[PDB]
């Protein structure tokens, strides 16, 4: 895809969920930078 | 072309990520379906990743932006989940492999809720979970995610009914 005429990206901003935050799409891989590679595990809930 | 710098905990560079990838946890509306039950991570390692062709090619794309949008790049910190995440540190992120349709479109996706870009490590929907367990919700294999440094600009605002 490409980014709507006169945007640089998308924004996807939850309306109904007021404590979820916001996802972004961009459309050409030059506009990211993957700086930190994250290893990890989910904690098991006590 | 990238070296991956392992960075220590007593780093204030670790720290400071770690903190970003904690505190934005989230419940999810599958009940953990997708990603697995947790409310933290065990972080296991922190990797900076260095590459100097990827990183000239983000600075040269940065400006273009900036200058289409009175002087402001809109840069932002933001989590990537996917089962791509080792050809991309190696590759750089190519709009021309994310042609999969998601909620906005094709396109290369970042969230602000650490615990979401985890629902996608595994695949859409977590996929069949991990490779070893076939679980969603593993509390064992290592996952990996990429906290990158993302240029906006000029964004277009799609509220979401999520
Ligand atoms: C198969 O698991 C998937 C996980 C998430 C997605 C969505 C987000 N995808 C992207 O953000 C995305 C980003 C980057 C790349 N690939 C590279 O940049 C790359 C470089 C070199 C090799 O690959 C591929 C994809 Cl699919 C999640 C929601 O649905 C929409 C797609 C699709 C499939
Ligand atoms: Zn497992």
């Amino acid at each position: 895809a490409h980014s709507p005429p006169g945007h640089h990206s998308v924004t996807g901003r939850p309306s109904v969920n007021g404590l979820a935050l916001a996802e972004y799409v961009i459309y050409r891989g030059e506009q990211a930078y993957p700086e930190y590679l994250i290893t990890y595990q989910i904690m098991r809930p006590e | 072309g990238t070296i991956l710098i392992d960075l220590s905990p007593d780093d204030k560079e670790f720290q400071s990520v770690e903190e970003e990838m904690q505190s934005t946890v989230r419940e999810h509306r599958d009940g953990g379906h997708a990603g697995g039950i947790f409310n933290r991570y065990n972080i296991l390692k922190i990797q900076k990743v260095c590459n100097k062709k990827l990183w000239e090619r983000y600075t040269h794309r940065r400006k273009e932006v900036s200058e289409e949008n009175h002087n402001h790049a809109n840069e932002r910190m933001l989590f990537h989940g996917s089962p791509f995440v080792n050809a991309i540190i190696h590759k750089g992120f190519d709009e021309r492999h994310a042609y999969i349709g998601g909620m906005f479109g094709a396109g290369i996706y970042f969230a602000e809720n650490s615990s979401k870009s985890n629902q996608y490590v595994y695949g859409i929907g977590g996929g069949t979970g991990c490779p070893v367990h076939k679980d969603r919700s593993c509390y064992i294999c290592h996952r990996q995610l990429l906290f990158c440094r993302v240029t906006l600009g000029k964004s277009f605002l799609q509220f979401s009914a999520m």
